[PDB]
RNA sequence: UAUUACCGAAUCUUUGAACGCAAACGGCGCAUGGGAGAAGCUGUGUCAUCCCCGUGCAUGCCAUAUUCUCAGUGUCGA
RNA sequence: CACGAGUUGUUCGGAAACUGAGCACAACGUUAUAUCGUUUUGUUAGGAAAGUGAAG
RNA sequence: CAGUGUCAAGUUGGCAGGUAUUUGUCUGCCAAAGUUAAAUACAGAGUAGGAAGACCGAUAGCGAACAAGUAGCGUGAGCGA
RNA sequence: AGACCUGAGUGUGGCAGGACUACCCGCCGAACUUAAGCAUAUUACUCAGCGGAGGAAAAGAAAACAACCGUGAUUCUCUCAGUGAGCGGCGAGCGAAGAGGGAACGAACUCGUUGCCGAAUCGGGUCUUACAAGGCCUUAAGUUGUGGCACAAAUAUCAU
């Protein structure tokens, strides 16, 4: 405000007060213990799926089509006490998302399938 | 159902000889009858401050209309407990009736 | 910025053009010493504030409460007249002993006629430098004009 | 009071001192934007006559419009049809420039209600008006019996529908009686009244 | 060919799911008028052009 | 009639300058204080052709 | 007032071996090219339609 | 089939536990829907879905009532989230209230007091 | 009552005036609250990078600041 | 025609993340009317469009 | 009524009195700021209800008594059983 | 140092843009057609185009009619009247108003200005069961003027 050393005037720097966090506008009760049930829908029992259970230690599921691989892994850990080493996904021509899930060979996919009921 | 209106003469040389009802009473007629215009508006009398009185007979007719009406008014008291000045007693409130004539000329005539 | 440039060029243009007397008279102001003296007098006769008015009225009310009779004398202490409407009325009724006018009112038509009115009624008047200084003297942000109609016995010589 | 002096002074727009003041103001106005917000009216006496008050919910804007006649916007100045409809440069708009200024302000700022306007300055290219508007959500406005009529939704875009003073002027509603019988209560209403065919039940 | 957006793919998937015949028990309902689908679509007769 | 070609060229359209391969405009340097009062010394770095 | 006239029908003209009545536009339906608007056409407007006056 | 009068007595923690149990049941029935299954088993899907709906209804109604009572205090009344106010319509929200209307000037009130409307009759 | 009818309490996916930024992309941000979390640190806890969810964030205009922070060879003044 | 199935990615193509012939939001101007014009010849707007590391 | 030029008077005044001008009378009214129910419209609107007809009777009556603005056509605006 | 004036940045509380558009309000605005041709005229101050409301809208409280024995805000209906009004290549064509009988009607009010007062006003906190038309506090706005009283339906200012 005394001696300017540029050929054009630019806006001076003033004090800015940060905004406040308002009370939330969404007050619907959402349980945090049921999301895995939305993520993992049900298994598949086709011939290819059956062939993968025994020889590749792999299970096949229909999942929510907006889910990603990391959350599918976490949902597997929550719903069944198993550890997935690999998740592969595809979106079918009828619109549903399918997941091929390989277990860590310290668990038996056949025994997990028996417990699931398929 | 209908407020009180004055009698006027029709204009032009074709309707000179006829008579009808006008819009309202002039303040000069109301003063000749002894009435505040603002109070007359509250007891069912129409007031017209535009109209002038250029002759005596037209004014006399309407003053007589106002007096005939005022002699037959039955004013109800504001408070049923206390009756002040010229207000009806309870017998008249019992024997009160409604004039449903098409022109409101039951008690002044045509 | 544009507003800076325009507010300088406006002053230059007001200097270079030919200025008629009715507007030129507002650049010829009272001196420094008399300006300071007059502002001091107005300051000592400033109008009373919100709190002071409330306190005086409450005391008058308690006096009336204790005495339902007797006059109350709700005249308020002597002060200067402030506001364009009231000052114009005082000039026109010749109650004002002296009138002081600010020289920078915008729009200028608000006070452009006041020296002519004071001359017509033979009222002493001056044109001084700041409406902000007048407002400081009377306790507000701004004043366009101020009138003195009467003072105490101790300030007669000063007036 | 002082209103008389201000009004009489503003009745002398062609005197020397008024010409000087208006020249300075015209020069400074023509270096500003088309629409400008002011803190106080330039003519307080006129604004208060037209309904402005020094209260919380009142605002004043200055609007600039361009002078001259309307040009018909046809490609390359070419018209078709009968020769009676062939003028391009010589026809005039049937609205006045004050109504145009009000409409521009109102279309720009949709949260306000336009009350009235007045002439402030003139120049060879431009004319300038000041427009008064109110905020219908201000508590001061909403609780004031003399102004809160404008809160009701039947008054939303008065200026767009031609209901302000300038609009009435170009609708012809300054006149009554035998000088305005074909335009009351509006031109279209009178036309409908005089042109609809009537069928009584027994005829 | 290989490329299409996911929204286009989902529209084609819905049409594939819709292209079906009427289940037989529907014809046994009280007051039924449906006989054939009448909105069946064949890929070589009418084009969707998504 | 229809529009003549000389008038059509004023719309711009497909008759504007083919400038994609051109270098910038060619100018002298700005008339500043050094040029008004003293002198400046530059070095020629390259000579080129433009379409 | 609109019955029988809700089409953008035009006559095909002379030089084709068909009557000069106006005909429905478009294609892909059994109504395309059919007669229209006349009191003698199926789906046309009646002669002297009735009014409430 | 959960009973509504039974649900209205439970607390939040217990209601959430019931919700988890019923979600697990429905998930297990989906597997049966995939792998053949008996008609008696498939008949259980609808009652369980309706029970889940009932539990979420009770939870949400309790929560909204509690928040409304909490914001009913005068200090907080101005900061109520917009989803917890009355809806009405846009126009009615913006319109003049009865108290704001009906306001009158001193002269209007005084004149209404000096000349009130009377009740009369004509004989 | 998986019965009907009505209604006050609720739920209400992706969008669209569509308004954080984009878009033949179920894409990418900044603040601020949460969740899960092998690794490491200590079977509990605790948790970097990665991942998930809620809320706010367009432009313009009006009002306002427990009286917020500034700018002008505009007018003064100490 | 009916029933039942099939498309698996740290590294492949795209996006995340370039610039071209070009487009046109903001800003400003114009029009009774924005649904109009300008917007890369280093470049918006009479034009105050920068919100940061570092020290402490 | 609109554009531009020109631009008042001071209730001794101003405006209107259906043929222009100048000069005297006479009559009505007081522009250039604002609000306001009812009686009137609904000539291709809508919500919640009602009452009818010297009307049409499946090529008629709405395009549509039926999963009808549907199937189908056109790059598209649109067309349309 | 500060102050006022004129402009900015950010926080807090709000509002506008879209849809519908039968009727209604404001602009903009044709030609086919008729004149046995056609250019003024007509179609028509209509269709198409742009903008804006409501349950109706618009209008409305005399700078109005008349020329009488005078009427008396607006709107609407019959009639005035296809007119011994008037406009018009005085052709084709076009074309209203006052009065009279009625529908409705508790229908009337507010600013500015003048005179007398002069912050008595507004917002914001806080307390009374209360975001009171109430108390208390507030420089925040406001004297470049908020508000009160009187003025043709009036008789005058205060005074409890
Ligand atoms: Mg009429
Ligand atoms: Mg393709
Ligand atoms: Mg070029
Ligand atoms: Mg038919
Ligand atoms: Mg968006
Ligand atoms: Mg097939
Ligand atoms: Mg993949
Ligand atoms: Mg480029
Ligand atoms: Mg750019
Ligand atoms: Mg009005
Ligand atoms: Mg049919
Ligand atoms: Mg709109
Ligand atoms: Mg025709
Ligand atoms: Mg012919
Ligand atoms: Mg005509
Ligand atoms: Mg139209
Ligand atoms: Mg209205
Ligand atoms: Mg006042
Ligand atoms: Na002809």
């Amino acid at each position: 405000r005394k001696s300017y050393t540029r050929p054009q005037f630019r806006r001076p720097h003033t004090y800015r007060k940060p905004a406040m966090a308002k009370p939330s506008n969404r007050v619907t009760v959402e349980s945090k213990d049921i999301a895995a049930f939305n993520v993992i829908r049900y298994p598949l029992t086709t011939d290819k799926a059956m062939k993968k259970i025994e020889e590749n230690n792999t299970l096949t599921f229909i999942v929510d089509s907006r889910a990603n691989k990391t959350e599918i892994k976490k949902a597997m850990r929550k719903l069944y006490q198993v550890k997935a080493v690999k998740v592969n996904t595809l979106i079918r021509p009828d619109g549903l998302k399918k997941a091929y899930i390989r277990l860590s060979a310290a668990h038996d996919a056949l025994d997990t399938a028996n417990k699931i009921g398929l | 159902l209908k407020a009180l209106r004055p009698q006027v003469n029709c204009p032009t040389v074709r309707h000179n000889m006829k008579r009808r009802l006008g819009r309202g009473f002039s303040p000069a007629e109301l003063k000749a009858a002894g009435l505040n215009p603002q109070y007359a508006a509250t007891i069912g009398i129409r007031v017209d401050s535009r109209r002038k009185n250029k002759s005596e007979e037209g004014m006399n007719v309407n003053v007589q209309r106002l007096k005939t009406y005022m002699s037959k008014l039955v004013l109800f008291p504001m408070n049923h407990k206390k009756v002040q000045k010229g207000e009806a007693s309870e017998e008249e409130v019992k024997a009160a009736t409604q004039d449903r004539s098409r022109f409101g000329d039951a008690a002044v005539g045509a | 910025p544009t507003f800076v440039t325009m507010q300088r060029k406006k002053r230059v243009l007001q200097r270079r053009l030919k200025v008629p007397p009715a507007l030129n008279q507002f650049t010829k102001v009272l001196d420094r010493a008399s300006r300071n003296e007059a502002l001091k007098l107005i300051k000592k006769y400033a109008p009373e504030t919100r709190k002071a008015r409330r306190e005086r009225l409450q005391k008058v009310a308690e006096e009336k409460k204790k005495d339902p009779k007797k006059t109350v004398s709700t005249k308020a202490p002597l002060a200067v007249v402030t506001g364009l409407q009231e000052v114009t009325r005082a000039i026109e009724k010749k109650q004002a002993r002296m009138v002081v006018i600010a020289n920078n009112v915008d729009p200028v038509e608000l006070v452009l006629w006041m020296p002519n009115l004071c001359r017509a009624n033979k009222i002493p008047y001056a044109i001084v430098k700041d409406m902000a200084r007048l407002g400081d003297a009377i306790g507000r942000k701004t004043a366009t004009c101020v009138a003195l109609t009467d003072v105490n016995a101790e300030d007669e010589a000063t007036l | 009071g002082a209103f008389m002096y201000l009004n009489e002074l503003w009745k002398k727009k062609s005197s020397d001192v008024m010409r000087f003041i208006q020249r300075i103001r015209s020069w400074e106005f023509r270096h500003q934007h088309t629409v400008v917000r002011l803190r106080r009216p330039t003519r307080p006496e006129k604004a208060r006559m037209l309904g402005y008050k020094t209260k919380q919910g009142f605002c004043v804007f200055r609007v600039r419009v361009r002078r001259g006649g309307r040009k018909r916007p046809v490609h390359k100045g070419i018209t078709y049809g009968k020769p009676k409809t062939s003028g391009v440069l010589g026809m005039k708009l049937n609205k006045n420039n004050q109504a145009v200024a009000e409409q521009r302000l109102g279309k720009r700022f949709g949260n306000l209600r336009v009350l009235n306007s007045y002439w402030v300055n003139m120049d060879s290219t431009f004319k300038w008006y000041e427009v008064i508007a109110v905020d219908p959500m201000c508590k001061t406005i909403r609780r004031d019996p003399r102004i809160n009529w404008i809160v009701n939704s039947v008054h939303k875009h008065r200026e767009q529908r031609g209901l302000t003073s300038a609009g009435r002027k170009h609708r012809g509603l300054r006149h009554k009686g035998h000088k305005a019988s074909k335009l009351r209560p509006s031109y279209r209403a009178a036309w409908r009244r005089n042109n609809r065919i009537v069928f009584l039940r027994k005829r | 060919g290989r490329f299409k957006p996911l929204a286009v793919k989902k529209k084609y998937a819905k049409k594939m799911n819709q292209n079906k015949p009427v289940p037989y028990w529907i014809r046994l309902r009280t007051g039924n008028r449906i006989k054939w689908n009448e909105k069946r679509r064949h890929w070589r007769r009418t084009k969707l052009n998504y | 009639g229809k529009t003549v070609l000389s008038c059509r060229k004023g719309n711009g359209s497909v008759y504007q300058v083919h400038g994609h391969k051109r270098l910038g405009p060619a100018k002298l340097r700005i008339l500043d204080y050094a040029e008004r009062h003293g002198y400046m010394r530059g070095v020629v770095k390259s000579i080129e052709h433009e379409a | 007032r609109l019955s029988g006239m809700n089409h953008s029908a035009h006559s095909w003209g002379t030089g084709r071996a068909v009557a000069r009545i106006p005909r429905i536009s478009g294609g892909g339906t059994s109504t395309s090219g059919a007669g229209a608007f006349g009191n003698m056409c199926r789906g046309g407007r009646m002669f002297a339609p009735t009014k409430i006056f | 089939h959960m009973k509504i009068k039974d649900l209205r007595e439970k607390s939040k923690d217990d209601l959430l536990k019931t919700l988890t149990e019923y979600k697990k049941e429905l998930s297990q029935l989906r597997v049966v829907q995939q792998t053949g299954g008996a008609e008696t088993r498939l008949g259980r899907i609808r009652p369980i879905r309706k029970s889940i709906a009932r539990i979420l209804t009770v939870l949400n109604q309790n929560e909204r009532s509690n928040l409304k009572m909490f914001y009913a205090d005068r200090k907080l009344r101005c900061k109520t989230p917009k989803v917890l106010r009355t809806k009405l319509t846009h126009r009615r929200r913006l319109a003049l209230k009865e108290n704001e209307k009906n306001r009158k000037t001193s002269r209007q009130m005084r004149q209404a007091h000096k000349f009130p409307k009377r009740v009369y009759a004509v004989k």
